């Protein structure tokens, strides 16, 4: 009980995201007739996530040339908004007073290649955010983390932990 | 005296602090 | 990362099975991935296919992980994928519960 | 269960199938004489008319593989599609004979692989179109593919495209199968017309009009209205279009689509969720 | 342990004369017995000790770019062969020890 | 006079010339230089290089895909894929794009850190009796006597 011993006694001993058929009775009736080899009335798709990757009904190749700015050039022998930073009024104007219509067709495709890459990057990010919630939903996790349990339940195994004799 | 110097087993995969934490954990 | 939501049991003779490591039984049972004759059958391809099948079974162990879903989800011939799936389910490790 | 009255139970099966017992000598007799692979694109289509099953699965297959009996693989596949044990009057023999026919017609990669192999190939660029339906999404895309190059990997390009588009994985094994299908159905039409694959001299009218012309300096950028075809579109379709698609020398003008009957699989995208559940229940009620 | 407890549980059942071990229902047990007896005869004539080796026991734990990766060993400081092996070793004759 | 940005090339790829063909590229990509195919010329390869790199350099935090390439440049898709892999190995394009924004495989996630139990057969472990005595024996009587 003395404080020379109390400090040493404890020292010596320390002691809307999927696109399946959500009815859980038409999927079973589909397989019950599919094993026979029969169609059914309703439709059933495979499971997936929602969302459409719709290109070419979106950002197009721009039209930097006029209706005849190439054939007339043929006769006369010639920070970011989406992916490109907005240029100042005076600095870009002398830059576009330098170029030639041999490079206008280059510039159109360069700017289209920037636009399509940004429009694929953001949709790719949204798609990864959707698949990370698909895989959690299909594995029993809710999101973002009389019943009878089967032996394949978390904590309901049949192989009980056997204890060693010294314990 | 002929004392057992147990902390001289400091072979490179282990260390003296590792042996001390091992002994204190098995006592815990 | 998904937390463990199921009980996983492999038989005791499959104690040697460890991910990111290729045991000798996997070499002596499926030798075509380790004789460097075909460039489309490397041990990296074998590790990719095996880790895919084992990771895909252990998400829902109550389901029989068929050959056809493994064939539809990784690109390869049906013979080698069928042989690898039958070897894998021979040693426990998939469709054991 | 071991705690019983001491019987001998040989090979208590998982589900309803006996374990596959290998040979282990033919495996080494085949794996050491292992020159090439020669993957075969295989197409299976059946309807409710003239057949009972539907079975719209497409797969690759090694032609040089003499290990696996094909009827055993087809019998494993039908068990994977959860067909009941009356599966011989809806024959495994019909599917086995279809797959036996489709690997016999496969004439292989021709003299572009057999006799010579010019590094870089030839100018034979073909217009690959594809049309894939998975769940309720439809991938429609066209590009150009050199059929005269041996080191063109379809699978390494399919994984690359499904990387960028973030596709689930049925598109991984459908795009590569479509490449392997159309390149083979062009190689077969070339070989049946006696093309003599080293000196080109193509000399035909249906082909040499499907082949694409030589890219010049000017044609290294495609026109804008011509660009909107060569871009991947992943359309979404509803139940009416899904029901419309559910009913409707090689002909190189009829390029088939890849619709697949869904496997009864829980986790995988592209398959119906019948069978054992994600939660482990039995539901004994009162 | 997995070998010995299989061998003992086979020896008790096979000598019982009331419990039949049929190989029609399972013909790959006999191949396991015979390959184990082959591989034990192999390392007995060479005096190799199995089951407790200090080797790692694991194998290789881990295109148009192989020439690029060859010169990548040049501009960073700035084709494997085939294998051959058999399922079973020599019968026990044609060994240098065994004459 | 025009606007400029910041580009970052790794140090082992300084040899890249935007107007010259390097000797590395003729031994890495030998299909454009056989001088026998008229559709794969060494002058149209520069039109692929100066469309990949010079479009990535305009906004280096956007991953330059390959479906953005074959939408425009009208070449063979496998040749553009091989050139897109070659320009990514030397870090010319797709370098200052942040990781985890790079495109990844859609696969079931890893189950490596899972705890497994084992079905061991009946006769594997021995029968154990005699619980061991963890407590040290006391010798008070011996030293007392």
């Amino acid at each position: 009980l003395s404080t020379n011993l109390i400090s040493k006694i404890s020292l010596l001993r320390p002691s809307p995201i999927v696109t399946e058929q959500p009815s859980a009775e038409i999927r079973e009736a589909y397989i019950e007739n599919f094993a026979k080899g029969e169609h059914i009335s309703a439709i059933v798709p495979g499971q997936s996530i929602s969302g459409t990757l719709e290109l070419s009904a979106q950002f197009r190749v721009p039209r930097y040339h006029s209706k005849n700015s190439f054939q007339q050039a043929l006769q006369m022998k010639a920070q970011y908004y989406r992916g490109l930073p907005l240029y100042e009024k005076n600095t870009l104007l002398e830059r576009l007073k330098q170029l030639t219509p041999n490079e206008i067709k280059e510039l159109e495709h360069l700017h289209d290649a920037v636009f399509v890459n940004t429009g694929l990057q953001n949709v790719r990010k949204v798609r990864t955010k959707k698949w990370k919630k698909y895989w959690q939903y299909k594995a029993g996790i809710p999101i973002g983390l009389k019943r009878v349990p089967n032996p394949n339940f978390l904590g309901n195994c049949n192989i009980k932990d056997f204890k060693p004799p010294y314990i | 005296l002929k004392k057992v110097k147990i902390l001289e087993q400091i072979d490179e995969n282990w260390s003296k602090e590792d042996l001390q934490k091992l002994l204190k954990g098995i006592q815990e | 990362e998904i937390p463990q939501a199921h009980e996983i049991v492999i038989p005791s003779y499959s104690k040697w099975f460890n991910l990111e490591k290729i045991h000798s039984i996997e070499v002596q049972s499926l030798p075509e991935f380790f004789t460097n004759r075909i460039p489309s059958k490397t041990p990296e391809v074998y590790m990719r296919y095996r880790n895919f099948m084992v990771n895909s079974y252990r998400l829902n162990p109550n389901e029989y992980f068929s050959v056809t879903t493994a064939r539809r989800n990784v690109s390869g011939d049906a013979a080698a994928l069928f042989r690898l799936h039958k070897f894998l389910t021979k040693w426990g490790l998939i469709n054991y519960q | 269960i071991t705690n019983t009255t001491t019987r001998v139970i040989p090979q208590v099966e998982v589900g309803n199938r006996k374990h596959y017992l290998e040979d282990k000598l033919k495996v080494y007799k085949q794996a050491m004489n292992e020159t090439s692979e020669q993957l075969v694109p295989i197409r299976l289509e059946f309807d409710q008319d003239r057949d009972r099953f539907f079975l719209r699965d497409t797969l690759l297959w090694n032609k040089n593989d003499k290990l696996i009996k094909i009827e055993d693989f087809v019998d494993d596949m039908l068990r994977d599609y959860r067909f009941e044990d009356a599966t011989r009057e809806q024959h495994i023999d019909t599917i086995c004979q279809s797959i036996q026919e489709q690997i016999q017609e496969f004439q292989g990669n021709p003299y572009i692989e057999l006799n010579q192999d010019r590094l870089g190939g030839d100018d034979l660029r073909i217009r690959i179109k594809l049309d894939i339906v998975v769940g309720q999404n439809q991938l429609i895309d066209q590009f150009e593919w050199d059929i005269s190059n041996s080191d063109n990997c379809p699978e390494e390009f399919a994984e690359s495209m499904c990387q960028e588009l973030e596709l689930p994985g049925e598109f991984v094994t459908a795009i590569a199968h479509s490449i392997r299908e159309q390149v083979h159905m062009y190689h077969k039409s070339l070989a049946l017309l006696g093309y003599n694959f080293d000196g080109s001299a193509i000399e035909d009218d249906d082909i040499r009009s499907r082949m694409l012309p030589t890219i010049t300096l000017d044609d290294v950028y495609r026109p804008a209205a011509e660009s909107k075809i060569f871009t991947p579109n992943l359309l979404q379709i509803s139940a009416a279009e899904l029901e419309r698609l559910d009913k409707d020398l090689p002909d190189i003008a009829d390029i088939p689509r890849t619709f697949r009957t869904p496997v009864p699989s829980t986790l995988m995208p592209g398959g119906v969720d019948v069978g054992p559940s994600v939660e482990s229940y039995e539901l004994r009620n009162t | 342990g997995e070998i010995n407890t299989a061998l003992n549980t086979l020896l008790v059942t096979s000598a019982d004369s009331n419990l039949k071990i049929s190989l029609v229902k399972y013909p790959e047990l006999l191949d396991s017995l015979a390959i184990l007896g082959m591989n034990l005869l192999s390392n007995l004539s060479q005096n190799v000790v199995p089951y407790h080796r200090n080797t790692s026991d694991y194998y290789y734990e881990d295109q148009h770019d192989k020439m690029v990766d060859k010169i990548f060993e040049k501009v960073n400081n700035n084709s494997p062969a085939v294998k051959q092996w058999d399922l079973l070793p020599e019968p026990i004759r044609f060994l240098p020890n065994q004459f | 006079i025009p606007q400029a940005h910041e580009i970052v090339i790794p140090s082992y790829s300084k040899w890249f010339n935007l107007e010259k063909i390097h000797s590395i590229e003729v031994q890495s990509l030998p299909e454009f230089f056989t001088n026998r195919i008229p559709s794969k010329t060494p002058e149209v390869y520069m039109r692929y290089r100066n469309f990949m790199v010079n479009s990535y350099r305009l906004n280096p935090n956007e991953y330059f895909s390959v479906t953005t390439a074959r939408r425009n440049v009208s070449g063979d898709a496998a040749a553009l894929f091989r050139l897109h892999k070659f320009l990514t190995k030397w870090g010319l394009i797709n370098y200052q794009v942040d990781s985890k924004l790079l495109p990844k495989n859609i696969e079931p996630p890893l189950t490596s850190q899972y705890s497994t139990r084992h079905d061991a057969p009946r006769g594997l472990f021995p029968f154990e009796s005699y619980k061991p005595s963890v407590q040290l024996p006391d010798m008070a009587k011996l030293k007392k006597m």
